[PDB]
């Protein structure tokens, strides 16, 4: 919750990061996306790529995107501390991520994460003391006529109950992965009480095309 | 020539092509209440006091970024530019710490002065104030970070005079924060110029720190001795003793710097 | 047939935590040269 | 026409909106995508300008802006450096749902927008920058794009039609200022997503300092259809300066939150009880509605009557068009609550440039939240209206007019709710 860094045993710039060499490829593939003179373009995406193979961000892994793509440490500091997504904090293994903005407060948000925290015994912002489940609140992830709804890393949950909730929290302390979709009936954003719309056979192409063309 | 013509509340000028309204104004002599403006800095266009209101358009303009165009009547004194004006001050005041008296920049601020000149004379705020963890650059720089206003004059002297990139902002909205994000040590030989540049107290002298105060020094411009650059310098002396050293401005040497040594 | 029954976006089950890069380096190939802006970087 | 809505399945551009059908280039190309591509690529810049500008295509963004007018902005010669259409697919607006709909269910129509509108532009290449939360919809939209180049679509000779574009895909990492086109702009350069001022306007100092169109999804998406139905039929739909249909997102205290594609003039009443299931408890039972995404202020059920969903017709109901994401609530709706919990948002989503919106989103986030409880006073209620001013046209960029907004609103409809909530709190506190 601190936007300022101190050298803890577990978080220094002596902390071992490296990138795998099949990371490396994949970091050549982000940085050959953009110009040339502009390599500078790449730190989120080596960023991001860094803390998908980590699993969270220490000041060398900051310092190793610095290093690899030959910016200033400030400069990836700042991409670090502005975007929510980079953990500068060991985050569980799954970090989940209840959405409380309007349209999934409206369709009662407050009693999933009341399910999720009397589920796992903790609440907003902490980690389970396996270090399995990390609960925060987030802000609107963009589903929302499928609120209320969750993220648990990179799946979005949909549609939620208590229940249904409950359910992904024990097949995840299984070992097993969820389907991530709306976990009522319908499929991705229909009506649910049936289609209103695009029932009718699409027409395909050559349909309705103006002359000449 | 390909001069254009702006007027500046009526007054006809002529500038240049890219002039922005800010420099417009100054040619005419109106100085438009600015923090995050410096003619020696990149435009940042980050602290909105610069708002003027050009007639015939809804909506005011930062008038430190803004390119002229031509038959602009530029309304440095309107009542939507001191609306913006208070609005902005107000702003700046909300967060800012009640410290003006255990301040070294007390008497010699750009947000105090300016606040009496352009801002509102009262709080409408009513809540509970932020307070930023102080940061340590080094023994010269004192910092006290919650009278930073978030001008970016910092970052950006360090990035393109000092040349040296580790300031910057870290975090977001209103927590945003001016700092190294580590603990670093700003030590260029251009260092303390951020002292100069800081409008507010939020980077202040630690050697120079609580002896003395503004209206009480005499100024004596004086010449730097320290290497053969030959600085422009101003020795403040109060009753008798040497308090601390300022720039002289002199576009041709020391354009408005000096070194950490002279300093 | 015309089906209008089932979800056809069944694909994102199965992605993994590399599918959008490893989707970006097979598509490394396929691409143009990048523009130079003549140096190496704005610090050159 | 004077009555809107009821369109029709043969009139539906987003098709497969609803990923009943298969998203990949086997599926659409027999949908109707990727039809006479080359023909409309060989017909110059001139010709699809002038068929998204008689089309009457405005943005979908939020804006509004007029998108013929907007992209012919770049239809100048070139001057070494290279040009890039830049497609905004952040979507971080509350309520709005719409873009991960067709980048996930219609792909392809998205890299076929890509290139019709790049083409129109002369772009070299086409930089989306997805939602970095979308991330099955990101590898969704690149299993399109490498559909699409091993297709010959795009890429080296796009089409067979003698142009080179390429199609990148750049995902953010969760700020929702990055769906400002300058702010999107500074992030894909591998900054702060923080905005630009204006000028320099992106056609002439855009991403790296290039010539940039920042659009849409939904508005570069229905470009390949509005040149090969033509433009007129686009212009056949909604209202003159409200052209086409829309995707509308009705969310919030409905019995069906549902994703629809719509007429663009139609009723919020029919939209809602046609395509929604109606509020939940009747339409009696309504409050109020945020009729396009946060960033709109809301209007009651007595303006939510009679009122149509396009731009002209919601600006002079003294609220916005916007993303068209229609937030409805209900009589057992704290709104208050509802309006903090929204500049709540706003402040933790804002990226602190600024003096206006950094200090005071945050000071309106403190009197809002003295307002749910009614610890304030009713002077206080003015008080914020004149904060919610000083913020309005202040800032850099639009998310201090986005913020201020739900304030205004909020005071502006349901000042007597404030007034009875806080002396309800005077005469129990005291
Ligand atoms: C705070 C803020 C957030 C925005 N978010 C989006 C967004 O998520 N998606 C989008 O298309 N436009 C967004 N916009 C509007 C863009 O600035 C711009 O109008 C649009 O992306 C491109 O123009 P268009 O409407 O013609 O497509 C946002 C604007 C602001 C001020
Ligand atoms: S920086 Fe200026 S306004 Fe702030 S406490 Fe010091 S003298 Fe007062
Ligand atoms: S410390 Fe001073 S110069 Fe630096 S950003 Fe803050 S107010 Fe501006
Ligand atoms: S309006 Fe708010 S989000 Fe935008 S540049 Fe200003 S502080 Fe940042
Ligand atoms: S409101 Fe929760 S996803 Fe948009
Ligand atoms: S002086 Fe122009 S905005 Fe700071
Ligand atoms: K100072």
């Amino acid at each position: 919750a601190l936007f300022v860094h101190r050298d803890t045993p577990k978080n220094n710039p002596e902390t071992p990061f490296d990138f795998t060499p099949e990371n490396y490829k994949r970091i050549e593939a982000i940085v050959k996306n953009y110009p040339e003179g502009h390599k500078a373009a790449a730190v989120l995406p080596v960023l991001d790529l860094a803390q998908r193979q980590n699993g969270w961000l220490p000041i060398s892994a900051m310092n190793k995107v610095a290093e690899i793509l030959q910016v200033p440490p400030m400069r990836v500091y700042e991409v670090a501390t502005f975007y929510t997504m980079y953990n500068r904090k060991p985050v569980g293994k799954y970090h989940i991520q209840v959405c409380t903005t309007t349209p999934c407060m409206l369709r009662n948000s407050d009693s999933i994460l009341e399910a999720i925290q009397k589920k796992l015994g903790i609440k907003v912002g902490e980690t389970t003391p396996d270090k399995l489940f990390t609960l925060i609140e987030v802000e609107c992830l963009g589903a929302c006529v499928n609120a209320p709804m969750v993220q648990i890393n990179d799946n979005y949950y949909e549609d939620l109950t208590p229940k249904d909730i409950e359910e992904i929290i024990d097949e995840l302390k299984a070992g097993k992965i969820p389907k991530p979709g709306p976990r009522s009936g319908r499929f991705s954003c229909e009506p649910a009480g049936g289609l209103t719309s695009l029932t009718e056979p699409p027409k395909g192409p050559g349909f309705g095309v103006q002359a000449g063309l | 020539s390909n001069l254009i013509e702006v007027f500046v509340d009526g007054q006809s000028v002529m500038v240049e092509p890219g002039t922005t309204v800010l420099q417009a104004c100054e040619k005419v002599g109106m100085q438009i209440p600015r923090f995050c403006y410096h003619e020696r800095l990149s435009v940042a266009g980050n602290c909105r006091m610069c708002l003027v209101e050009i007639e015939k358009a809804p909506k005011v303009v930062a008038a430190c970024a803004m390119p002229v165009m031509k038959g602009w009547n530029i309304l440095t004194n309107s009542e939507k530019t001191k609306k913006a004006r208070e609005g902005v001050m107000e702003f700046l005041l909300a967060n800012h710490p009640l410290d003006c008296p255990i301040c070294d920049q007390g008497g010699e601020c750009d947000l105090q002065d300016q606040s009496m000149m352009f801002g509102s004379d009262r709080s409408r705020f009513l809540e509970g104030k932020r307070a930023v963890e102080d940061k340590n650059i080094g023994p010269l720089v004192k910092t006290i970070m919650t009278r930073c206003i978030q001008c970016t004059r910092c970052i950006r002297f360090a990035s393109e005079i000092a040349g040296v990139d580790d300031l910057g902002t870290t975090g977001r909205g209103n927590d945003m924060q001016v700092g190294t994000y580590i603990e670093k040590m700003f030590m260029s030989e251009l260092s303390g110029n951020i002292i100069d540049i800081c409008p507010v107290g939020a980077l202040t002298s630690k050697p120079y720190a609580f002896t003395a105060r503004p209206w009480e020094t005499r100024k004596t411009e004086s010449i730097d001795v320290m290497d053969a650059v030959g600085s422009n310098i101003v020795v403040s002396t109060r009753t008798g003793e040497v308090m601390r050293i300022l720039p002289r401005m002199h576009e041709d040497i020391n354009e408005e710097w000096i070194s950490d040594k002279t300093r | 047939p015309f089906d209008n029954t089932t979800y056809k976006n069944l694909q994102h089950h199965d992605y993994s935590t590399y599918t959008f890069l490893d989707l970006n380096l097979d598509l490394s190939k396929f691409r143009m040269p990048q523009p130079s802006s003549g140096r190496e970087s704005p610090r050159h | 026409k004077t009555s809107f809505g009821s369109l029709k399945d043969e009139d539906r551009i987003f098709t497969n909106l609803y990923g009943r059908h298969d998203w990949r280039l086997k599926g659409a190309q027999s949908r109707g995508d990727w039809y006479k591509t080359k023909e409309i690529l060989l017909k110059g810049p001139d010709w699809i300008l002038g068929e998204v500008k008689t089309s009457g295509l405005r943005g979908r963004g939020g804006a509004g802006f007029p998108t013929g007018l907007k992209w012919s902005f770049m239809n100048k010669p070139s001057d070494g450096r290279p040009k890039y259409l830049v497609v905004n697919a952040d979507e971080g607006e509350p309520g709005t749902c719409k873009d991960r709909e067709i980048i996930r269910h219609d792909p392809h129509k998205l890299v076929e927008g890509c290139l019709v509108g790049g083409r129109a532009m002369g772009a070299r290449a086409a930089y989306i920058y997805i939602r970095g939360e979308f991330y099955n919809e990101a590898s969704n939209l690149q299993v399109a794009i490498r559909e699409a180049y091993e297709a010959g679509l795009i890429g080296k000779n796009a089409c067979g039609s003698g142009y080179d574009f390429d199609v990148f895909v750049v995902r953010g990492a969760g700020a929702y200022i990055c769906g400002e086109e300058t702010a999107l702009i500074e992030s894909i350069e591998g900054k702060q997503g923080k905005p630009r001022l204006k000028p320099p306007f992106p056609a002439d100092v855009g991403v790296f300092g290039c010539p940039t169109t920042v659009a849409n999804v939904e508005t570069v998406a229905v470009s390949p259809t509005i040149c090969r139905r033509g433009g007129a039929w686009f212009a056949s739909f909604g209202r003159e300066r409200n052209s086409g249909t829309k995707l509308f997102n009705i969310s919030g205290h409905v019995n069906n939150p549902c994703t629809v594609e719509e007429e663009m003039s139609v009723p919020l009443k029919e939209l809602i009880e046609k395509h929604a299931g109606g509020v939940t408890g009747g339409w009696d039972n309504l409050l109020a509605v945020i009729p396009g995404g946060s960033s709109t202020p809301l209007i009651p059920k007595s303006v939510c009557e009679t009122v149509l969903m396009d731009f002209d017709a919601l600006i002079q109901a003294q609220t916005g068009l916007g993303t068209a994401a229609v937030i409805v609530m209900d009589r057992s709706t704290d709104i208050v609550k509802a309006i903090a919990r929204l500049i709540e948002f706003y402040k933790h989503e804002s990226c602190g440039q600024c003096t206006p919106c950094r200090e005071g989103v945050d000071w309106m986030n403190k009197v809002m939240a003295r307002f749910v409880r009614g610890d304030a006073r009713p002077a206080e209620i003015d008080s914020l209206w004149e904060i919610s001013k000083q913020i309005e046209g202040h800032t850099i960029c639009a998310l201090g007019d986005g913020a201020a907004w739900p304030v205004q609103g909020l005071i502006r409809h349901f000042r007597p709710e404030l007034e009875e909530r806080m002396q309800r709190f005077a005469q129990q506190h005291q």
